[PDB]
């Protein structure tokens, strides 16, 4: 019906802003469910899936009309409990941001909680739900595994500038390039890991900026976007004037 | 003049071509009876007062009066209890005063008169009346010594009149004291989530609702809605609250089983243009639609309706009451995204949903979203469009927050839910 | 070898100590201010919630040595230092050296396995039936004592004690216990820490008056009472009674109001001798009723007020016109009737067990005053001295009140000075007749039962006297920070 | 120039932050005029100069508690000034601030028409009285003082009805306090940086008083506001905001050449080269403010990395513009308006603004700006941290008071809000140096700052 | 007002904000205030609503419908749309710039919201804010 035009903008960074609120990313490499599960880091991996209050089917709902409308995912519909993924991404054109990841997360997901830093990006959910939101951001363009790196704590590093091989400078390293591909153990917790992920080829760095959500002077400016800035001046004055008087 | 259709719970005709000034607080015939009842009614922990004469705890948390148990028994004879605080709180016979004991005499609900009400100038009058009924007969009517006294006084009252709450005592109502208003009108806001969700029976409709009654009418006795403002407050108060021409309902059923918060923005910016409300403005290039509103009143009223959409269908998909912090903040963010427009309330209803993100996962004592309401420093700010969807969430959980709707709300709960006006606001306000 | 005065050096009572009444005052001595520091910095929350919370909500696994890592977690973090690893300021060690925080369990077996370094018993403080009935107060409950630092409340204010209570507490739970410094169970912790399973010994005030929460008008005389140790430590109840009526009066009658003349009040023994002289009487006359214990005691009968009241009285008036030693003041004849009704007070609550017993031996030891001597204290004394009798065992709303539930906000006793630690030494005498464990709040009895406290709460006025000759050492001083 | 680590520049480890804050909470300025008027109406004495100076060596030795410790208080003295020549010469040299003096001529000038002909006395009671307890017996320290300095000075017995009256004309009917009373949650008594207003902290320091430009006006409140209100009434992370590092600094010189150059000389000192406040003119402002600071980041790396958090990118953004547009208006809700643009504008071209709340107060904030609603609209010299939207994150609160004096300064105004204040903190004995709030950390930070209140006299070593 | 208009006099003992003088004749046309006032308060027409002004139109005495004392918990309801009614008044007819909507605001509220009373708003009941009252139920006896 009404096709969701998303965002203002001509420009590049626009059509990938576009692209990550919209979810029309294409995947660049696979992750296994055995090695994220590990890497998510609430439970033991290949396990069965925990707990926080019984099963709905068991223990009932209420008389309540959002209930008997609204399906409620299967990830709640076994009462798991609710956990959480979250990252950093850098200020050097990483692909996503902090505010654009938790659009696409808002837009793409049912039952999701994300919340926006300035450094942190988090999605809160049910344990089947998260999973595959979480699986959905490593498995695609939306996170670059040089930048885009899960942390769970002490995550500096999103102005922080990369290293000479674009990864960012981690206090406790998550992910490391060597080997070629990029490869992580840990989990977003700061708590080693026996195996292994590997995640695949970081992108370019003209590949980055191609990919890029950050307006940036280097690469493209935000002055020149006259479109956006024009976004930002109507609804402030409509802020300003309709809060002043709604007429 | 502005004039929607009134839908249910479960989205059923009931009142068609109202007009939105008939449902101000200060005009609408149900509201006042709502306001009237809530500043008139007030709960009495029977169980308490005995557990607090017996083991000598009361005056506070964690406190203990000890080596002077009183050891009576108010639970068993709990309707004798009944008529003669009945007796005490009366101001004639029979007036409009009603002493109801419920739950096999663990609790009391006491209706303080309406002349009471009207012979003070705010609505402590109940509090203070019933409570001290209440002393007067556990002392009188079982017996208590000449020295004795001022322990059976403070198992009802708290440490009143030292602290200007009645901390630790078993009499309260749904409304707080005066003096815990942050501002001036907010005497109608201090009523936690967990109450409204209590009270109507953890309907998500209802509590959204009646949380919606209880705002405006703190908006309206705030002086926020004098001249053109109180059309643009009632018109959200008939879009987002009280289901008007069942769009709400509509979007969540449309969204149902597959739905995320961009197929809701889709629906109400779909029903906004259709509708005229609004309106291409420009267009950019790369064909970026910029929108411009015809009527703003009606432009925020579609975006509060869209808010409480959202929230139903982003917390209905989790079952969880932690998605309000950020449900209201994206929906408004994407609605300001997509069309150009302001959200609800020009962003005041995203800022306190910043807010109430930041007070509800982290550091700060702000806690879960039970226990936030319209007097709370966070979630003030906004017009009265936040917190329905505050209590729908809290309505809507399923288990997974531990500062739930039992712990802190079981007394007002299960007193309250008592009045066919509580449990069915929509209902009483619509008057089918 | 010679000298004159006008004023009469006072001897702090019970004690050879001795200090000129303009230097026992809040500015000159430190302990003054640092009894009311140490009011201020204390706060306790209860531990239970937030464990069932990590428990149930994370699936963490709750067990004792994760909580002694939760506590040094928190002991580190509390003197201001950092926890979680956001590049936050740290307060200087030097500053912030009075900070610890100490658990107390009513479960002994939980209570054995958690690091006694952290942990303050309940066995090991108490006897026997004074531990027997504090286990069986609070419950198999876990509650921890916190002490934020005291430049922290020196510098601000009482009211942030609560608070930087709360955004030290989470820290710590989310470095020992692993969450993600920001989620939906820390709100839940913090807010456990902060509203939930906080309780504070000073509330709120009405904003008529002038002051904020967390200021000695909201501290209740039973909170004052649990606050001072004395009665964990010593067994003569008449001794408890006046250690907290020197207590009350310096810290009610001299700090949260401003002729300085209520410091006689704990000075020169006259409070004392009245004391003990109708404790003997009431052990001559209701066969040893003022005793320690339970069934002893006589039932709070209204003559039996009447005559411990009116002989104690006619004692004290008798000693002041036989010798009018503490007379011959400048602003002389006020502390003459505070003294005589502390007594009176304390002599009806040490034979009856009831607190409001005690006050109405107040409120009649005033009325006998004033009418065998024709004069009633200074100008501004009997507002409350002449409603209060009628005010004790009322039930009214802003009227009826124990003692022990008591406090300087109460409306009668807000503005008037030399009444209020009378008061609190009558909500003592009340307990500590029957040898109870507590008074009302047993959560500070505990609390306060620490010596790793600058202040020394088993004997207030020693403390009292032994900062007013300058060895006492307060903790709030900014040592470093200033120039030599 | 003498910048040091944060650790030892947080407010419990610098002593010039604590004493600043003790220097505004054991402040209070009491009117003096009508308890001369009942004096001279039903006292039967004649009220004169010799009076005054009597009065004033009387409450000025009685401050100590006298006829507590003399040694210990000694920061304590009442100092008097008037809008009024006729009587301002009269009093002793000792006890007086001439406003004439401490002023240039159409400053006094504005102080003058805005008192009247009103005498003021300002009390500073001892800050070992205001570090024991809140600072809210200042009021009732102070009373009591002038209460017995009248019966002392002026010869008329205690308990008289006349005196009744004079006792209720000296102290509760003219007291300017700092900071009124607190709402519900967070309820402290008056004189609490709560209460204390953006508008009260830019007369309280001096630079107004003592610098014709008034970019560094409006930049030395806004480090004295971020230290003040978020430190001390919300604190913490990354406690130096916006006073070191200089970027702010930059951004305003900058936008005050840009103003300078698109409008007519629009920043300088003069009401009468003032633009009117339009959005445009906010509009254009702002956003060349946040676009220059965003290429600053952006192009200097290495200072996106200092500022590691979102919160004080954002800070230092919106207050630069928001001096930048009050300057240009010589409106203070143009300042505001300025600010919750730059937040905007930094929030999309970087797509991340700051810490989970630091957007409270900014979502909510444009709209808010020129409102009338009741709890809703209110002038920025009159708005502070009891605000409805401003009341518990930090970050803030410093630029909006800076924002305020930028108003108030960039027309060249002689005060922002209080004449009261302005003079009364316009007394050169006071330890702490409120002409120059931001030196006076650098000096509390390097441990050069020696405070009062101490108690080093009457403890051991 | 007039004078805080001018002035710049508003919001408490001493303020003054300095510049933004909006000069207006308050009392020369306080006739038509007062019907844009009775029409601002008023829940409908001809209900228990009645603005007067005093003698030489230097005042005028705004009485809040019983209507808007029902539908409000507490008391002063009366006061904040006395207050807001006015402020609307001289907002409509000024004509004013919305950059100078705040000081026409807080000439009248005064320095509320930042008080927790109006301290300087020209709008005054004769009870005392509810939070300023020093029990329960003792806001109707504040009656010098």
């Amino acid at each position: 019906a009404y096709e969701a035009q998303y965002y203002p903008g001509a420009t590049s960074v626009g059509a990938n802003r576009r692209k990550h609120m919209s979810g029309k990313l294409e995947k660049l490499r696979e992750i296994s469910d055995e090695d994220l599960t590990a890497v998510l880091g609430h439970r033991a991996p290949g396990s069965d899936y925990p707990s926080t209050h019984p099963p709905l089917a068991e223990m009932g709902e209420p008389a309540c009309s959002i209930r008997e409308a609204v399906a409620a995912t299967p990830g709640a519909a076994a009462g798991d409990r609710v956990r959480y993924v979250q990252f950093a991404d850098s200020m050097y054109n990483a692909p996503a941001t902090p505010y654009f990841r938790s659009y696409f997360a808002a837009i793409n997901f049912r039952g999701v909680d994300p919340g926006t830093l300035s450094g942190r990006q988090i999605v809160e959910a049910r344990e089947r739900d998260m999973e595959q939101c979480a699986k959905v951001q490593m498995e695609t363009e939306m996170t670059d595994p040089a930048l885009a790196g899960m942390r769970g704590a002490t995550v500096h590093g999103h102005s922080v500038r990369l290293q000479e091989d674009g990864v960012m400078f981690d206090m406790l390293d998550r992910r490391r390039l060597e080997g070629g591909v990029i490869i992580m153990d840990k989990d977003q917790v700061a708590i080693p890991l026996d195996r292994k992920v590997n995640l695949g080829k970081p992108m370019s760095s003209e590949e980055a900026a191609k990919r890029t959500t950050i307006y940036r002077v280097d690469n493209v400016a935000f002055r020149d976007d006259a479109e956006v800035i024009e976004w930002v001046h109507r609804v402030f004055d409509q802020r300003t004037s309709y809060g002043f008087q709604p007429k | 003049s502005d004039t929607v259709d009134i839908y249910d719970d479960r989205g059923k005709l009931l009142e068609s071509n109202v007009d939105i000034m008939s449902l101000a607080p200060t005009r609408n015939a149900a509201i006042k009876k709502i306001i009237l009842d809530t500043k008139r009614s007030v709960a009495v922990s029977l169980a308490g007062i005995q557990g607090a004469l017996a083991s000598g705890k009361m005056g506070g948390k964690g406190r203990q009066i000890l080596g002077r148990g009183l050891n009576y028994d108010l639970v068993g004879n709990a309707d004798a209890i009944a008529e003669n605080v009945k007796n005490l709180v009366q101001v004639d016979e029979g007036d409009d005063t009603s002493v109801k004991v419920i739950k096999g005499g663990k609790s009391l609900l006491i209706q303080a008169p309406s002349s009471r009400i009207a012979a003070g100038a705010d609505y402590m009058s109940a509090t203070t009346v019933g409570a001290a009924a209440v002393t007067q007969t556990i002392i009188d009517m079982f017996g208590t010594d000449m020295y004795d006294a001022p322990i059976a006084k403070s198992a009802v009252w708290g440490s009143y009149p030292q602290t200007m709450d009645l901390m630790g005592g078993n009499v309260q109502g749904v409304l707080s004291i005066p003096q815990n208003n942050e501002g001036l009108g907010f005497s109608l806001r201090n009523i936690m989530a967990n109450h409204i969700a209590a009270i109507t029976s953890r309907g998500a409709m209802n509590a959204a609702a009646l949380s919606s009654i209880y705002e405006q009418s703190g908006i309206f006795e705030m002086g926020g809605a004098v001249g053109m403002f109180e059309r643009h407050q009632l018109l959200g108060l008939a879009c987002q609250g009280l289901n008007a021409n069942n769009v709400v309902y509509d979007i969540v059923k449309e969204n149902g089983k597959d739905g995320t918060i961009g197929t809701v923005i889709e629906s109400i910016v779909g029903r906004a243009v259709e509708d005229g409300v609004i309106s291409v403005d420009k267009t950019a290039p790369s064909g970026y639609k910029f929108y411009k509103a015809n009527d703003v009143p009606m432009w925020n009223a579609y975006a509060a309706a869209g808010t409480l959409a959202a929230t139903f269908v982003n917390c209905g998909a989790g079952r969880a009451a932690q998605n309000v912090s950020s449900t209201l903040l994206y929906f408004n963010d994407i609605l300001e995204k997509e069309t150009g427009l302001p959200g609800c309330d020009y962003g005041k209803v995203q800022g306190v949903a910043v807010g109430f993100s930041f007070f509800s996962h982290s550091i700060y004592g702000g806690g879960g979203p039970g226990v936030f309401n319209g007097n709370h420093v966070v979630t003030r700010h906004s017009r009265g469009f936040a917190i329905p969807c505050v209590c729908a969430a809290v309505a809507l959980d399923a288990g997974t927050q531990m500062f739930t709707i039992e712990s802190t709300s079981g007394l007002i709960g299960d007193v309250f839910g008592s009045i066919e006006e509580f449990r069915q606001p929509i209902k009483a306000v619509a008057g089918a | 070898p010679l000298g004159q005065r006008a004023i009469t050096p006072y001897t702090i009572s019970g004690t050879d100590i001795v200090a000129e009444p303009d230097d026992l005052h809040y500015v000159n001595n430190a302990a003054m201010q640092q009894m009311w520091d140490d009011i201020r910095r204390t706060c306790i929350v209860g531990l239970d919630m937030a464990h069932e919370t990590l428990e149930k909500r994370l699936g963490k696994e709750v067990t004792p040595e994760t909580i002694n890592h939760y506590l040094e977690t928190l002991n580190h973090a509390m003197p201001g230092a950092a926890v979680v690893q956001e590049m936050m300021v740290e307060t200087h060690p030097a500053l912030v050296d009075d900070c610890y925080v100490k658990i107390f369990t009513g479960d002994d077996e939980l209570a054995d396995e958690i690091d006694k370094q952290y942990v303050i018993n309940v066995n090991k403080m108490f006897s026997e039936e004074q531990a027997a009935q504090i286990k069986a107060s609070i419950g198999k409950t876990t509650w921890q004592a916190i002490h934020i630092p005291t430049i922290v409340s020196r510098t601000t204010d009482g009211a942030q004690t609560s608070r930087w209570a709360a955004m030290q507490i989470g820290m710590s739970f989310i470095s020992a216990y692993a969450m993600c410094a920001g989620e939906a169970a820390v709100a839940d912790l913090s807010f456990a820490a902060k509203h939930a399973a906080l309780v504070s010994m000073g509330e709120m005030l009405p904003a008529r008056r002038a002051r904020g929460p967390n200021e000695p008008g909201g501290l209740s005389f039973g909170h004052l009472s649990d606050i001072v140790q004395t009665s964990r430590v010593s067994k003569d109840p008449a001794k408890i009674a006046l250690e907290v009526v020197g207590a009350g009066c310096m810290l009610y009658d001299q700090i949260w109001l401003g002729t300085q003349y209520a410091t006689a009040a704990y000075t020169d023994d006259i409070l004392d001798n009245n004391t003990y002289y109708d404790v003997d009487y009431i052990n001559d006359k209701y066969n040893g009723a003022a005793n320690l214990g339970t069934d002893n005691k006589v039932k709070a009968t209204l003559d039996v007020v009447k005559d411990i009241a009116t002989e104690s009285t006619l004692y004290g008036i008798e000693t002041y016109e036989k010798f009018p030693t503490a007379l011959e003041d400048h602003f002389g004849g006020s502390q003459r009737a505070t003294v005589l009704a502390a007594a009176s007070g304390v002599a009806c609550a040490l034979a009856t067990g009831n607190a409001n017993a005690g006050l109405s031996g107040w409120y009649l030891s005033m009325y006998v005053h004033k009418e065998a001597w024709g004069r009633l204290g200074f100008f501004g004394f009997d507002l409350q001295d002449q409603c209060g009798a009628t005010n004790v065992l009322s039930y009214q709303g802003d009227e009826g009140l124990p003692d022990e539930l008591r406090g300087p906000n109460y409306p009668n006793y807000a503005m008037n000075v030399g009444h209020q630690g009378g008061y609190a030494g009558i909500a003592q005498a009340a307990h500590s007749g029957r040898g109870d464990a507590f008074t009302v709040n047993p959560l500070l009895k505990v609390c306060f039962a620490d010596e790793l406290m600058p202040f020394n709460f088993a004997e207030p006025r020693r403390e009292f006297g032994r900062g007013a000759i300058r060895e006492f050492m307060p903790a709030g001083e900014r040592s470093l920070v200033i120039p030599a």
